[PDB]
């Protein structure tokens, strides 16, 4: 029975590394602590001091990370690649029933429902079937900008809702961006 | 090829052993100790802990005197001498009082568990015990192991208490820092259930891997008094590799 | 034997003191707790950089903490849950009748 | 009453907002 | 040698991990390279290098000579006739003097290069402000030389 | 145990080398090499505390 | 071109001119 000690000596040392990678989940360096995350992108003109693995907030609740920051010199703009944690930026059975009846009554009101196709039975299901396929939370004129975290913090993407009427799926691009603020031009334009 | 295969065999044998020490470890704890066990258990505390007490105060007094001495002089230049009490506390409590407490403990008592059992191997004072009939795994191992588990969290709190109270002595008695901003800097930032309690849960698994190796590597060693020192480093080497190797999983599970 | 009953009994003396040092002179849980403390809630827009177990103040006095900070996708806001105190925020019976008929003075306020 | 909701709230203001405070 | 690299790699990974996160809030991520260097070099690489050395080889000089005392290994040497103060002490003592400043430099070199690995590869810190933070504040003749003169009398 | 020895060596040697390599790389030279690095110039009046190897 | 000297630039302002412009 000389191989048994040997076998447990393998059984421990492969188990110790397995728990060692189990701590590599919640540590946050490798892997993401995100339950069914989904990617979105945005295009800026000034991403000064915005590292990868940054913070993405809605009003103060951190709901994402930042994965890669890319340029494209033919248009000289920035392009940010980020994923959001969604089970709390994504709706569910209550809110999907809530939003589908919201926009079909408000956006598709008598200004819009009584200016339309002949049969108002197929298009009424079109506004609801265009929403079940992974709608998130973010309206048509919500803007994304770069904050500065207090007074001497570090930069992070701030998603601000604009109220709006139509939302966007998992894969889109936010069309209302603005770059960071900088003390270089501002003191010159103040003095 | 030659030396390479040699080293390969070496590693294999080593891993094989390691496993063994696991098979020893269940056989010590999965039995109820008899009468007379507590009397040796007290004497092991008398041997391991009480003897180890005089060291960690001095190295406890030292590191606080240094850490509050040098960071402040760069920190005072902006606006902050009130966060002196936070940076001394939160690096001792969640970072060093687990780690640097063991490396002084693996130094003193991480050796004296091996050489006291490297004692009974060279003059066959192990073998005579079996021959008369006891089992040293019940007799000379289990009161040694149970003191080693207990006495280290009994010290690393003691360590960090003088560790913080040391840095107060440089601050208010020589740097003239405000006492109220010193302590209330800590009170707001150092919770109990997340730092001091989770500074203990680090120090338990830093005590088990440090003391179980130092028992086994003194038991299953050949009685040669040259290799009693090569077995001595493998206490210290495998402790310090694993007491540092398991800080990085324990830092990540608590926070991050 | 007799020295061993001393030299580890004196060890558990020192460890109890150095735990008392950390609990009752360093960390927050040194008694930080008011009487019958009730909870309320409120909604915000910017809760940027606000950890739970913060302070709450009325005139700079520590009357309570912040418990939980949740978002609600139903209306794109953040709703803070926090517990105040019950003694420093509720009037005593003497202070109650002091303002109750003064509220009756406010009620019957001429017109 | 106890358990109510305080009205009239306004959140934090930072460096990315003090520009909007002046101009 | 195999020990002090790992504990060398460790302490830099920690010291540049936690002070920065409080320091970044005002204006300073460029003084990260200074605080890692000037506390390792003038404070810890003398002290914490010895306590790992007194651990390993501070024991194996005793138990190797506690070897030759129990089996009268020592006494036989005198009886045949050598003097162990020339034979087994003096080559032991002269290695102990030499080998510790030969390690504590080795220690702090991976000590600083360890903290670079957390900074530029995970915290995204600027490389130029990292090193030129050190080169302005860490002179050679006052820090690294006087980090050796500590390590000799510690050896 | 030819097999045993050989196998042991293999893993060991591979690991060691790889490790040392990556380590020495994460410092000084070794890897530090751009691509298509040309050079432009400019002339100012007051650099003011600008450093070599800045961003 | 890869090798030119970018003509139009501007230097940086130190904090000392900021002081004098402040008053």
């Amino acid at each position: 029975s000389r191989t048994s000690e040997l076998a447990v000596g393998i059984f421990v040392i492969i188990f110790g590394i397995a728990l060692f990678f189990l701590a590599m989940k919640v540590s946050g360096l490798v892997g993401t602590n995100l339950s069914d995350g989904y990617t979105m992108k945005a295009q800026f003109d000034n991403v000064n001091g915005l590292k990868p693995r940054a913070k993405v907030t809605m009003s103060g609740v951190t709901i994402g990370r930042v994965d890669s920051i890319t340029l494209d010199p033919v248009t000289r703009l920035a392009t940010v690649t980020f994923d959001l944690d969604g089970k709390l930026t994504s709706f569910n059975a209550e809110q999907l029933k809530e939003v589908q009846k919201n926009a079909l009554d408000e956006l598709r009101y008598s200004s819009d429902y009584t200016q339309a196709t002949p049969a108002q039975q197929k298009t009424m299901e079109q506004q609801l079937i265009s929403n079940m396929n992974s709608i998130t939370s973010i309206d048509e004129d919500a803007y994304i900008m770069v904050a500065t975290n207090g007074l001497l913090g570090e930069k992070y993407l701030k998603i601000v809702p604009g109220g709006g009427l139509n939302y966007l799926k998992r894969g889109d691009t936010i069309s209302n961006t603005q770059g960071t603020m900088d003390l270089e031009d501002l003191i010159s334009k103040f003095i | 090829m030659n030396t390479i295969a040699w080293l390969g065999r070496l590693v294999i044998e080593r891993i094989r052993g390691i496993g063994v020490a696991a098979l020893m470890l269940l056989q010590i704890i999965f039995s109820l100790p008899s009468a007379g066990g507590f009397g040796r258990f007290v004497y092991q505390m008398h041997r391991v802990g009480v003897m180890s007490l005089l060291i960690i105060t001095v190295s406890g007094l030292f590191i606080g005197l240094v850490l509050g001495l040098q960071g402040y002089s760069i920190l005072v230049n902006v606006g902050s001498e009130s966060m002196l009490g936070t940076m001394v506390s939160l690096t001792l409590l969640r970072e060093l009082a687990p780690v640097v407490a063991a490396l002084l403990f693996a130094g003193r008592a991480g050796s004296a568990l091996t050489a006291e059992i490297g004692s009974m191997k060279q003059s066959e004072q192990l073998a005579s015990m079996e021959m008369i009939g006891v089992d040293p795994l019940k007799q000379i191992v289990s009161p040694r192991l149970w003191a080693g588990i207990v006495s280290l969290p009994m010290l690393t709190v003691i360590f960090a208490a003088i560790g913080i109270v040391g840095g107060k002595l440089v601050g208010v008695d020589f740097l003239g820092v405000d006492e109220g901003s010193f302590w209330s800097g800590m009170q707001n930032n150092v919770q109990f259930g997340h730092d001091v309690v989770n500074g203990i849960i680090k120090s338990i698994v830093f005590a088990l891997l440090c003391t179980w190796i130092a028992v086994f590597q003194g038991y299953a060693c050949d009685p040669t008094p040259e290799g009693i020192a090569t077995a001595m480093t493998r206490t210290v080497v495998y402790s310090s590799l694993c007491v540092l190797g398991f800080d990085f999983v324990l830092t990540a599970v608590m926070f991050g």
